């Protein structure tokens, strides 16, 4: 049980040849195979799994059910009745809530393309009339929307038609019925000319970098057809890409089988006469994975010592960058394994590029080293090319975002000799094509530069962006200098020192420096700070923003007062008899208390987070231990709570105006200790006093927005799992407790109730599109379509009717509009 | 596997070594070693923030000067996000240092401070070795 | 308190009637010496025996240890002198 499957997870990495691993493990599972009842229950099992979770090694898996075929022809049978079962299951069950309904990982349809792509490379193990057969029955998903099912969604016949296509790369080339392949390709032809232009809205929301030059970001449903066509063109005949274990060296010499003698003398079976489970309403079935673009930056000419390039339009391609894809979805969790497996995807790729850790152990990220790619296929720029790729992938990588990172620090603790430089370049053009990138994609290659940076030295050279930085009249909106400004800034949160970003910069890259974290306090001692630093005509680097001048600012002697009762550990109690005195300094100015305060919280706000500001942990002690004043001068029920909430937040970023770190901290620290709330931060973030610190463009803003939406669904989806927690256990607190959950769980959706916004810019004849009120707005809109794609589904009711098409039908601009349409068209 | 019972940290252990390695499984905090006795808590809040919302840092404290003494105590919202760090912020760079990240068995007073007969981490008692941002040849 | 530490090798039971220009011409072959300095009892300069030799790269430095230092004692004047790192 356990000795059978590690060998049939372990063929194909070993020192001897594969074709004796394999006719080897065939003759052992095959005297494992004593008929049904001993273990062949088992090895159907086992072997399907390694069909639907290993599909980089598709072309080992299908040799050996191929041998196994050969001495057994009730097993080829068989095992190819469980395989279109489980693609039953895997197909029917796309759904994750059969993840709830079944408990197990049945699911997405990726898993089902792999377990499709297996049988279309078993085709000399079962019969290939029957798998056109199936291949006309996918294709006529996309005509059931025409009559069968007029009114199915374009990713459901688009994951059916991209099924068949990518299965292309192993076995189109079986010429048998090549006049029903014909009428197969004119089918799909006209579904993919029709379908995707008429939903081409998708793919403006998907593209990575909007710009033709120099690559252009294909829709992968119109890539993998002029790969298809390409393919055609050259008479099916796919090389350089597959290393194929089925047919050569035992009638042939050439090199892809050991096995093709015994591959010719077996029976062929047929395919079961499959017809796909008619999609449900999209609710309870029907998940429909969201189509994609193809990213790509690097082809022929970016490297010229190298042996060339797989062509963007070429199967070679695709094939290499599903299987690299592929395998690094395989060994994720483990970037030292991780490595090991996604550049020497081997057969057998031997050790040009070593390994990583420069032990060696891991002597498997090793590629060009010669061709699992049948030649020379130089994926050192591949692998680097498909990493990028999803971690710039729309809506959201398959990953976690510093997984790429430590992956790729990894990749240089590998051959530094190659892979370094390559690395070094690619970040070169991607810094180069920065004008058309995707403010998502923009956010993700500053935190991954930065922290590359920071793994190293900060050796980075400077100068070779003076694009940006000595043509500095290229006005710093730009996405040039923006970027290098927000890296510098982020840099200089992990160097942990201003000054050592300021020196590992050139004296012309200084002025797009991170300036100057210090707090900036209005009850300072102004007069002498006079002096100090207001230049106020200059010192416009926003190091501080303190506009008292001397004693005569309002409620300045309250500010004192509470100044020295903020030293001598004072008390909540005291602290409160401080605030009458700024209550009294409101009396005065005409507002007997004024009953939400706004001048007091100001005066409190500005001392306390002034005597704090020593550490992070000094102001979360002092958040903490004057939290009860900050409940209270927050405020109590409805929206004069929010009034000085806000007010609160406005003088919170009055003070840290030059501390985007700190801010961002004290943000999330209000949220959680219920000082202000997730609907309060998010018209902060609209304000008007907050709108000019770079923009609403500003990094570290959207990651203030981002995080605190977050963790509204973590407290939902933590209410929600108490709830069913609680179901669970029969139902005794359950009329309770998932009612005060649910009432939870509706507290952090009804608020995140979001209202409009983008109302007007497009009520003057302003360039509301593509200004910083677009940059941000428009990409944090896609922003908002990214990564909440869940919470758009729930709130479709809500989010179509009562969110998009009060203004947004065709009554807003259809700049505003097109990006709600682009969401849906996901 | 290599996230795991760090044998023989966990010195003056309060429970069993069974319960020590319960509940070490599904912490959701990870003691960070071995850093600068420069390195500063809003350096460890942006590494560890590459890995999910941070709940709680504590920092390594000499227990006779107060001093940073070269450790940290993270503490995570889930232990998803915990064991990501595990797997993606062990293994790097924090003011050019190493910053090894044993999921250690949870907070608790005086744990974070030194055990070192000196007041420093008792690697630091043993380490003769020139490291600047350590002290010296300590 | 000379250089980098590591840079610094210690090489000790040397000759009691050694002299500094003879350990010079020994610790160079394996590296230029940045410099050096033979340690005397400060109670009265009777010679210690053991010495510090900085060598300019601790690549260098390593090179000494290695050669003059795993073969037995690097053989000075009529004594062994084994060496290895500063230890300090």
């Amino acid at each position: 049980c356990k000795e059978m499957m590690p060998d049939i997870r372990t063929i194909g990495e070993s020192v001897k040849a594969f074709e004796d691993d394999i006719k080897f493990l065939s003759e052992a599972i095959m005297n494992e195979y004593g008929h049904e009842d001993y273990f062949n229950n088992a090895l159907l099992s086992t072997l399907n799994a390694v069909v639907v979770e290993q599909p980089q090694k598709q072309a080992a898996i299908a040799l050996l059910t191929m041998v196994v075929n050969s001495k057994n022809n009730v097993a080829g049978k068989s095992i190819i009745n469980y395989f279109f079962e489980e693609l039953q299951k895997w197909c029917k069950q796309t759904y994750n809530d059969e993840f709830k309904s079944t408990s197990n990982e049945t699911g997405p349809w990726n898993k089902i393309k792999l377990i499709l792509r297996f049988l279309s490379i078993l085709s000399p193990m079962f019969l290939v009339d029957e798998l056109i057969n199936i291949y006309k029955s996918l294709f006529e998903l996309s005509i059931e929307l025409n009559n069968l099912d007029p009114g199915n969604r374009v990713p459901l016949s688009e994951a059916i038609y991209t099924n068949t296509l990518l299965n292309i790369p192993y076995l189109f080339f079986f010429n048998r019925n090549n006049d029903g392949l014909r009428t197969k390709v004119e089918e799909l032809l006209a579904y993919v000319e029709q379908n995707y232009l008429v939903k081409t809205t998708d793919i403006n929301l998907l593209r990575e970098y909007n710009g033709e030059p120099p690559y252009e970001m294909v829709e992968l449903v119109r890539v993998v057809l002029p790969n298809v066509k390409k393919a055609l063109i050259n008479n099916l005949e796919q090389l350089n890409e597959l290393f194929p274990d089925w047919n050569h060296l035992l009638t042939p010499q050439t090199g892809d089988e050991g096995f093709n003698d015994a591959l010719t003398l077996p029976s062929v079976d047929d395919l079961k006469s499959f017809v796909r489970l008619n999609k449900n309403f999209g609710s309870v079935d029907s998940m429909w994975k969201t189509p994609r673009y193809a990213f790509h930056v690097y082809l022929p000419n970016s490297a010229g010592n190298f042996e060339t390039v797989v062509p963007i339009s070429t199967y070679a391609g695709q094939l290499f960058n599903d299987i690299i894809i592929d395998l690094v979805e395989s060994l994720e969790f483990n970037r030292k394994e991780v490595a090991r497996q996604v550049i020497t995807l081997d057969l057998f790729f031997k050790a040009g590029i070593f390994t990583e850790p420069g032990e060696s152990i891991a002597q498997l990220i090793a590629t060009y080293e010669e061709n699992p790619l049948a030649p020379t296929f130089k994926i050192e720029d591949l692998a680097i090319e498909t990493i990028l790729g999803l971690i710039f992938k729309l809506p959201s990588v398959s990953q976690p975002f510093a997984y790429f990172y430590t992956l790729l620090v990894d990749i240089c603790q590998n051959s530094p000799k190659a892979i370094a430089p390559v690395f070094g370049r690619a970040f070169r053009f991607f810094y180069s094509h920065l004008d058309s990138l995707d403010f998502e994609l923009k956010l993700r290659y500053l935190d991954w530069f930065s922290i590359q940076m920071s793994n190293f030295n900060f050796s980075w050279k400077w100068n070779e962006w003076e694009d940006d930085s000595i043509k500095f009249g290229k006005y710093f909106y730009n996405p040039k200098v923006n970027f290098a400004k927000n890296l510098i800034q982020k840099e200089l949160r992990l160097t942990s020192n201003f000054s050592e970003v300021e020196d590992s910069l050139p004296q012309e890259f200084t002025k797009y420096l991170d300036t100057s974290y210090i707090p900036r306090d209005q009850l300072i001692n102004y007069y002498q700070s006079l002096f100090t630093g207001y230049t106020v005509e200059e010192d416009s680097v926003r190091k501080n923003d303190l506009y008292f001048r001397q004693e005569g600012v309002p409620m300045e002697n309250t500010v004192r007062k509470i100044l020295d009762y903020t030293h001598k550990a004072n008390n909540s109690r005291e602290v409160t008899e401080l605030e009458s005195i700024l209550g009294e300094l409101k009396n005065e100015y005409g507002s007997i208390i004024s009953d939400f305060n706004r001048f007091v919280i100001i005066l409190l706000v500005q001392a306390v987070t002034d005597s704090g500001s020593r550490s992070l942990s000094h102001a979360n002690k002092y958040i903490n231990d004057l939290k009860e004043d900050l409940k209270t001068i927050f405020a109590k029920i409805e929206l004069d709570i929010e009034t000085k909430e806000y007010i609160i937040i406005e003088a919170v970023l009055t003070f840290w105006n030059a501390n985007p770190q700190t801010g961002f901290l004290v943000a999330d620290a209000f949220k959680y200790a219920g000082l202000l709330t997730s609907r309060t931060i998010f018209t902060f973030i609209f304000n008007e006093t907050g709108l000019k610190n770079n923009g609403l463009i500003e990094a570290t803003a959207i990651e203030a927005v981002f995080r605190n939406l977050s963790q509204q669904i973590s407290e939902e989806n933590e209410s929600g799992n108490n709830f069913e927690f609680v179901f669970e256990r029969l139902c005794t607190i359950a009329n309770s407790t998932i009612d005060l959950l649910d009432v939870n769980a509706d507290e952090d959706i009804e608020i995140p109730k979001v209202n409009g916004e983008m109302d007007i810019d497009d009520i003057e004849d302003d360039k509301l599109d593509l200004k910083w009120k677009y940059f941000t707005v428009i990409g944090f809109i896609k922003s908002i379509l990214r990564r909440y794609s869940h919470e758009y589904r729930e709130l479709a009711d809500k989010f179509i009717a009562n969110i998009d098409n009060a203004i947004p039908h065709e009554s807003t601009r259809r700049t505003i509009s097109n990006w709600i349409q682009e969401t849906k068209e996901v | 596997d290599t996230p795991s019972r760090y044998l023989l940290r966990k010195a003056r252990r309060n429970p069993n070594g069974l319960q020590e390695l319960r509940e070490s499984m599904k912490s959701s905090t990870i003691y960070v070693g071995n850093l600068s006795f420069y390195t500063s808590e809003e350096q460890i809040y942006e590494l560890f923030s590459k890995c999910g919302t941070i709940k709680r840092i504590i920092m390594g404290l000499d227990r006779f000067k107060f001093t940073p003494c070269g450790f940290c105590f993270i503490i995570y919202s889930c232990p998803d996000e915990a064991l990501n760090a595990l797997k993606y912020l062990s293994d790097t760079k924090l003011d050019e240092k190493t910053i090894t990240i044993d999921l250690d068995p949870g907070f608790e007073d005086g744990r974070q401070f030194g055990r070192g007969k000196s007041g420093g981490q008792v690697s630091d008692e043993l380490r003769f070795d020139f490291d600047a941002s350590r002290g010296g040849f300590a | 308190k000379d250089t980098d530490p590591y840079r610094t090798i210690f090489i000790g039971r040397l000759p009691y009637d050694l002299d500094e220009i003879e350990l010079q011409k020994y610790f160079v072959k394996f590296g230029e010496i940045e410099k050096i300095r033979i340690v005397k009892d400060k109670i009265t300069q009777k010679s210690k025996g053991y010495a510090f030799i900085v060598f300019k790269d601790p690549i260098s430095s390593k090179m000494a240890f290695k050669e003059i230092g795993v073969h037995r004692g690097i053989q000075i004047k009529d004594r062994i002198c084994i060496v290895d790192i500063e230890r300090g």
